[PDB]
């Protein structure tokens, strides 16, 4: 044999998947850089042939169990290929859940949002709503795109991820799992390799563990933010409270790189920017190629394949035909390895050129492996090779031996600060957004959080572990997490966090075989041989050895640490400190941005209607908010003298409990930023205050408007 | 009820003192701030009324919670 | 030729009487575009009453559903209730009746009427 | 209604489906939803051009922008 024929069948498939894939990469290469209908057709064809054989090799691999495998070699591939995925659902669960897939990515990249002043203009997120979150500091503009976006495409998905989630459920059980997220966890687990085991809920604690480690850190990172924001956004931040979701410098808040500009440590100290050296000495995109080739040498890692060079787009195609510029490090297999990407003379496509290199040079390392035993260890092992290499070159140190940097040039103290700060905003910032939003995830899958409460726990949550608070509050009814395109494209996210521990463990460990006597921050592995090796024996190793022995292959642990990662921000967390020790460190998750207008309204139907008192429903609820609105028009049109349409949804209600208590602010018809205050609102409120009581049967006394005092 | 936001009607006399050290445990710091006064109604016959009140002050009131209480 | 009366939303339109002065006399307040709002909120309210009880259907029914017509200074109006986002699907008269009669009470409270000065016509006490 | 990422404007996809489409409700959905969501645009726009427009043709010596 059974364990022989299991090889047998896994020998005959690699042979056969070698040369299949290699048609398949190869097609799509061609088209990647052609970018013509007729190779289109071409890299469908392969992708659907290829994909069949693999198909028809699962099938062959489930007639031999692993149980009387002995081999790890042959059981891993074995076990690679038997996985059945969503061919364990029905044919119509599958094309339903596959629909589903379709409809939420088609939503999230055609979805648009219409400016409320003029309807015939309307902008996508990706072209328009990013350069918002990301340029954009109105309050108000800011305000306005994070709202709508999760106003329109994510309750379009709402519906959509709720199936998903079901039928994803039934697909991982059916496939002998806890749950969905139970599936993901599975990457990690490692079983039969003793001192090497690992389990899927060991994963969720080790995330958790180490997610406390950051958090002082990241606590500091947040009070030094808020103040700065307090200052870009005064009367918007609270010295003390969460931060407003639609001011963390993108669309989700998922990094903080954009609140550099305004959290810039040393503003007089500006970065190292050798962009224009590089033109200076006539650097191109094949140079710096050939200078990332020079610095994997210098750590003994090899040269670049003369094929690779031979067939690699390190450029814009600029011709009668056009090519995808995203890096890309292709692995088109059966010894061939390429670069795709249309890259300039810029300091960061130098650095980028060391990034993708260096993923080719994971990819060499472990082309000796089998066909399913070429690849990183775990899913966050491969991008962490390639942010150490990237790192390595961003080093003054590295520029400076390079000629891109002046020999000359001095590194203040206050430009290091700079450097760190702005890496923080990147990465400490990622790490509770990744942390939280995987933890949703995977107790959503769990059915932890039950459907009813999910946007409940998620700002929650939020407000809890990210310390960010939504601008306006969103009931179930909004799908915020599916508003992100992970979520809407069905993708993992916990390999961020684990990939950001990775890669400190592993610059970390070389910066020891390199013998640097400097700060981690401004580590250079460059020209470490030994560092080299320590990286190549987990590089060569591939898939072929648990991804807790090829920790141990480099950083030399099982399980992934955040030491590193805060040693690496240590002279960065000091400096925070520095700053925050007259400020408040920490968080209100009881601070609201719409909290101040919110008025708290008891209903109490026991003590007026008791016997034959109607039950508060969402339909209740929908009466009141259209009393409400009726009452704002009719104060507008009269005291004010202005015909205002007020709607029940400017009715924006809040902390709803089953003493029928809850928060509601009225904002402006077209305008979520335009709030009406408190004062007004309350005028409003009395002027009517007898016909909200008629429409609810109920009274002062029952209805108790907290601070409209009846008379 | 207020404090915790407990359904009307949940708490009665039947279940007040569970739900006082109930309530307490799942929030105390939200609980302490509670301030209750001590009804015991053996107390409330041991107040006597001095002078004239029994007349002015004890039946002129119980006849005002009484229907027909300008006839009473 | 034609009659200038038949309209393709007749069929399922409810006439409405409304007699403010008759159940208020003084304080009879004046019925403006703001109680007409008020009022189509409330047909809304009992149409998703009515589905999510005899229905057992959660149906979002909008003011912008309850579709108004010949609004008079009798205060009398025809109204006819459209299904949430289709405009062509137009609530039964039928259905829309028993969402009446359900909620009557409820809706007469809202304006302070009473089923005499609010004349659902069609729809009756018993 | 069913697809909001799916918008037609008047030229070609409206104008098609009034022209073509025999289908009651999706010629009423075309007709209904055309003066919804333009023809309100429209409306406080027209009531300033109509003031405009004859205080132009009066300071022109006529009755109104129709004379
Ligand atoms: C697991 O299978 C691999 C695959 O053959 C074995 O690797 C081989 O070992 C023999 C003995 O040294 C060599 O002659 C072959 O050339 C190797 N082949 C390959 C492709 O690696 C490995 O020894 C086996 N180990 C166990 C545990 O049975
Ligand atoms: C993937 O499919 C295979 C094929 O059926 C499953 O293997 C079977 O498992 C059951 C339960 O132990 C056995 O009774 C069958 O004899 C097995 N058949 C074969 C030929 O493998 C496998 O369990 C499935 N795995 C998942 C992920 O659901
Ligand atoms: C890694 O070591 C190489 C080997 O010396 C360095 O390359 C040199 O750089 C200096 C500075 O420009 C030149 O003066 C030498 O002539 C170069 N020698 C060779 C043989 O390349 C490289 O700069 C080192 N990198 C770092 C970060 O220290
Ligand atoms: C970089 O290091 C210098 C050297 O200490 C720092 O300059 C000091 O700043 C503090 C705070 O204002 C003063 O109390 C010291 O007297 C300064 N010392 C000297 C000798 O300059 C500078 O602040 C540091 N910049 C950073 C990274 O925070
Ligand atoms: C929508 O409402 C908001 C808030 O009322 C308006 O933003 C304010 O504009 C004034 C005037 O420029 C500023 O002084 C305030 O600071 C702004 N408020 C905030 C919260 O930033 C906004 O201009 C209105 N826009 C529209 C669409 O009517
Ligand atoms: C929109 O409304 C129209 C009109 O009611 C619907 O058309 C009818 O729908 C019912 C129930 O679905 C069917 O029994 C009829 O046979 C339909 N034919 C007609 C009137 O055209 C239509 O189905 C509704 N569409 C949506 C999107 O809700
Ligand atoms: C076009 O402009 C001329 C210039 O003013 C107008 O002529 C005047 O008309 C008024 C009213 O008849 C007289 O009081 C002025 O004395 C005229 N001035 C001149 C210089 O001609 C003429 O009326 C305008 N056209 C129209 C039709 O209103
Ligand atoms: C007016 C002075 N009198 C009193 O206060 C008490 C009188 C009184 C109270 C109840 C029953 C009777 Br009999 C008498």
């Amino acid at each position: 044999t059974i364990e022989e024929q299991a090889k047998t069948f896994l020998d005959k498939f690699n042979h056969e998947a070698e040369d299949l894939f290699y048609q398949s990469s190869l097609a799509s290469w061609n088209y990647n850089t052609n970018i013509t209908e007729e190779n289109v057709q071409n890299m469908n064809n392969a992708g659907d042939k290829w994909s069949a054989f693999l198909k028809e090799q699962s099938t062959l691999a489930q007639m031999y169990p692993l149980q009387e495998i002995q081999n790890l070699t042959v059981k891993l591939q074995l076990q690679a290929l038997q996985q059945n995925g969503s061919s364990v659902l029905s044919e119509d669960k599958s094309k339903r859940l596959n629909t589903i897939l379709n409809t939420m990515s088609t939503i999230y990249s055609t979805g648009k949002v219409c400016n409320p002043d003029n309807p015939q203009e309307c902008l996508l997120l990706e072209p328009g709503l990013n350069e918002i979150m990301a340029n954009s500091l109105d309050y108000n503009e800011r305000l306005w795109a994070w709202e709508s976006w999760r106003s329109e495409v994510g309750k379009q998905l709402r519906p959509l991820y709720e199936e998903y989630v079901v039928l994803k459920n039934e697909m991982a059980r059916a496939n002998h799992y806890e749950d969905y997220g139970d599936y993901w966890r599975g990457d990690y687990e490692v079983n039969g390799v003793d001192g090497y085991d690992y389990s899927r809920g060991q994963l969720i604690e080790d995330v958790e563990h180490t997610f406390e480690e950051i958090k002082p850190l990241y606590e500091h990172l947040h009070a030094y933010v808020r103040a700065k924001l307090m200052n870009a956004y005064p009367s918007y931040i609270s010295p003390i409270g969460c931060l407003p979701a639609h001011l963390l410098g993108d669309m989700w808040g998922r990094f903080w790189t954009n609140l550099y500009s305004l959290t810039v440590p040393f503003g007089q100290k500006p970065n190292i920017d050798v962009t224009d050296a590089m033109v200076d000495q006539a650097w191109d995109a094949q140079r710096i190629f050939k200078e990332a080739e020079k610095f994997f040498v210098s750590v003994g890692l090899p040269n670049m394949t003369q094929g690779f060079w031979e067939n690699s787009m390190l450029t814009d195609p600029g011709n009668v035909q056009k090519a995808v510029c995203h890096p890309t490090a292709w692995d088109l297999g059966k010894g061939d390895f390429r670069i795709l990407m249309c890259t300039k003379v810029t300091m960061d496509d130098f650095l980028t050129a060391h990034h993708e290199m260096g993923h080719i040079q994971y990819d060499m390392a472990y082309a000796a492996q089998p066909f399913l035993l070429r690849n990183g260890a775990n899913e966050g092992f491969h991008e962490a090779v390639g942010e150490i290499m990237s790192l390595s070159a961003a080093t003054p140190k590295h520029l400076k031996s390079i000629g891109l940097l002046s020999p000359d040039f001095q590194e203040d103290n206050e430009t290091e600060i700079n450097f760190l700060l702005k890496q923080a905003l990147t990465i400490v910032g990622t790490l509770p957004f990744t942390y939280m939003l995987e933890k949703w995830r995977w107790m959503v899958f769990k059915g932890e959080i039950p459907k009813d409460q999910w946007m409940k726990k998620w700002w929650e949550m939020k407000r809890e572990i990210v310390g960010v608070v939504e601008p306006v509050p969103h009931d179930e009814t909004y799908c915020d997490p599916a508003s992100l395109f992970h979520v809407s494209n069905d993708y993992s996210f916990i390999r961020y966090y684990t990939r950001t521990l990775y890669q400190f463990q592993f610059q970390e460990a070389l910066c020891q075989a390199a013998k640097h006597e400097g700060p981690l921050h401004k580590c250079d592995i460059s020209n470490s041989t030994e560092a080299g090796q320590k990286l190549f024996n987990m590089l060569r190793l591939g898939k072929s050895e648990p991804w807790t022995l090829a920790l141990e292959n480099v950083v030399g642990a099982k399980n992934m640490n955040v030491r590193p990662l805060l040693n690496y921000f240590e002279p960065l967390f000091t400096w925070l400190k520095d700053q925050n020790k007259n400020s408040f460190v920490g968080w209100s998750t009881d601070w609201s941005p719409y909290a101040d207008q919110s008025i708290k309204v008891r209903i109490s139907l026991k003590s007026a209607l008791g016997d034959k008192a109607y039950e508060w429903n969402d339909n209740e609820m929908y009466l009141f908010r259209s009393s409400v609105a009726y009452a704002m028009r009719q104060y507008f049109l009269k005291v004010k003298n202005q015909m205002i349409l007020f709607g029940e949804e400017d009715v924006r209600v809040a902390n709803l409990k089953p003493r029928i208590s809850f928060n509601f602010f009225v904002t402006a018809p077209k305008n979520v930023s335009d709030i009406i205050p408190r004062t007004e609102v309350e005028k409003a409120i009395r002027m009517s205050r007898s016909r909200i009581n008629d429409a609810f049967r109920l009274n002062d006394n029952s209805l108790e408007f907290l601070g409209i005092q009846p008379t | 009820i207020n404090g915790f936001d407990l359904p009307e009607g949940n708490v009665t006399q039947e279940n007040f003192v569970d739900m006082q050290q109930r309530c307490n445990a799942s929030d105390p710091a939200a609980y302490a701030q509670l301030v209750f006064q001590t009804c015991d109604i053996n107390a409330f016959l041991s107040e006597a009324v001095e002078g004239t009140g029994l007349a002015f002050i004890v039946f002129t009131e119980a006849i005002t919670k009484m229907p027909l209480s300008p006839l009473w």
